[PDB]
């Protein structure tokens, strides 16, 4: 009762289904994406709607209003893996598990053998998911 | 975004101005309008630190360095200076490496002609790349060339070994899938998180950051790089990163060698 990295049916980047079955718990969404080993998503983008949060990046433009921009399916297959979007994007994909060019162990240096464990599990992608759906307005 | 500033370094023997801000290199011209050092990215407390001698914490390591040149340390007392006398006999070294040696064809870093006459010369086994023995003798040499432009050749017996350093650069390593380039091509004046990025340039090494309170070589920056794409990295002084060093260090041709520079 999850759907696993290589199983994720991406349509013109979108992805219709829940990863999970379970539905995405907003203030969970807010801690994983501020925390920098999970989503880290603030080292890139500004979240205006987040004023604690310190030294936002300015790589991407901020996610305030991504809720109007996409639809949830959108905003899962962005989060789960933004190259099914937005093609060669910087932007790391949260829910891959192979394909990599030297792929490591965490920070270590050291080999990892793939599959890896995706960065974010599948119910951390459904939080973030529910938190960018309220980002409207 | 860089800053609009100027470096002359106020020193013993008077001001020595830096070229920190160029023209690129011509196979670099349709990439960047303009070049520039990493100290253009840096607040105004940390440029400050590079500003004068006396403020540079790097030139402890520099004149540890010295003591190091001088001392008796092979097996049978032979020093750095008892053949090279003062460590102004390297003018110039620091400015055009990495390169391919002249009388050998091998692609040599700085590191590898400390090590040649350390284990052939002075009967030592050799020092660690980023052992304190090693990057203050480079802090040293580094220093031979302050002002200097870089100057590193690119073409003929360089050329392949230059070709893997460049798949290297734009490579996209680790499970996060980013390459040199994303961050200090694509990104550069960008902030990514609390820092902001540079064009990754390596004039200014050997480097003292402030957060560790040491010298960094250019082998043990690149190690954390690419280390931290979630990536296995490379070995400091291994074929593929000395091939990286030329690289890099040639997309800063035209700059100033900074002698020791400081960054956070
Ligand atoms: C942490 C999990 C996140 C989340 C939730 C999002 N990002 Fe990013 N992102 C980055 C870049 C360069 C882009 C633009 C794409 C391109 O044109 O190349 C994006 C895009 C997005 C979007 C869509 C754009 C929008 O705001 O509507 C969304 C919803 C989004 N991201 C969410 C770059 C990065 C990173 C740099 C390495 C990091 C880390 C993240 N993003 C992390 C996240
Ligand atoms: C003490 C640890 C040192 C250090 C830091 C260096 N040397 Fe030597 N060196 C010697 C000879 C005959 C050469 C070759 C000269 C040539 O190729 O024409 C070198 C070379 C170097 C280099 C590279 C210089 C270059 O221009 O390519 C460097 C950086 C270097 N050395 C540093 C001779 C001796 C010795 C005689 C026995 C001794 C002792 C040392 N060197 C010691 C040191
Ligand atoms: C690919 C292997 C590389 C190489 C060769 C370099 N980097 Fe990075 N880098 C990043 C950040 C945030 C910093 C500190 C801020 C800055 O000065 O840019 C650095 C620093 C460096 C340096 C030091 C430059 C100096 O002037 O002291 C060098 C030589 C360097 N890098 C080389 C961030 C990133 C990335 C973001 C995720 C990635 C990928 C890389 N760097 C990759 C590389
Ligand atoms: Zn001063
Ligand atoms: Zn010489
Ligand atoms: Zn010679
Ligand atoms: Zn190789």
């Amino acid at each position: 009762c999850e759907t696993a990295p290589k199983e994720v049916v991406y349509v013109e980047g979108a992805v219709e289904a829940s990863l999970t079955g379970a539905p995405g718990n907003p203030e969970e969404g807010v801690r994983i994406m501020t925390t920098n080993a999970l989503g880290n998503c603030v080292a890139c983008h500004q979240i205006g709607a987040l004023p604690d949060v310190e030294f936002p990046g300015t790589i991407a433009p901020p996610l305030d209003g991504a809720g109007d921009r996409w639809t949830e399916a959108q905003l899962r297959g962005i989060v789960a893996n933004a190259k099914m979007t937005f093609e060669g994007t910087f932007m790391p994909a949260f829910y891959k598990v192979d394909g990599f060019v030297r792929p490591g162990d965490g920070f270590s240096g050291k080999a990892g053998a793939e599959p890896l464990a995706p960065i974010l599990n599948a119910q951390q992608i459904e939080d973030v998911v529910a938190f960018l759906v309220t980002l409207k307005e | 975004d860089p800053v609009e500033d100027g470096l002359v370094i106020e020193t013993d023997s008077g001001p020595v101005e830096i070229v920190t801000k160029t023209a690129p290199p011509a196979f670099l011209a349709d990439t960047f309008d303009t070049i520039y050092s990493g100290w253009h990215f840096r607040d105004d407390s940390t440029r400050d630190l590079e500003r004068d001698d006396f403020d540079n914490p790097a030139m402890v390591f520099v004149d540890r360095g010295l003591d190091k040149w001088n001392a008796a340390m092979g097996v049978n007392g032979e020093s750095c200076a008892s053949c090279h006398q003062g460590p102004e006999s390297m003018a110039g070294l620091r400015a055009v490496m990495p390169r391919v040696d002249e009388h050998t064809g091998k692609l040599m870093i700085m590191e590898d002609y400390v090590n040649a006459c350390v284990t052939e010369r002075m009967g030592l086994e050799k020092w660690g790349v980023t052992s304190d023995n090693m990057k203050d003798m480079l802090s040293l040499i580094s220093l031979q060339s302050r002002g200097m432009a870089v100057n590193v050749k690119i073409d003929g017996p360089a050329a392949p070994y230059w070709e893997h350093g460049k798949e290297i650069y734009y490579t996209r390593y680790g499970q996060l899938e980013m390459s040199c380039a994303n961050c200090h091509e694509d990104n550069a004046g960008n902030m990514i998180r609390a820092d902001h990025l540079s064009q990754g340039q390596i004039n200014g090494f050997p480097t003292y950051r402030l957060k560790d309170s040491g010298m960094v070589t250019a082998q043990h920056r690149f190690v954390g790089c690419v280390r931290d794409t979630r990536a296995e990295t490379f070995k400091a002084g291994s074929d593929d990163f000395k091939a990286l060093e030329l690289y890099v260090a040639s997309r800063g041709n035209g700059l100033s060698v900074e002698g020791v520079s400081v960054r956070h």
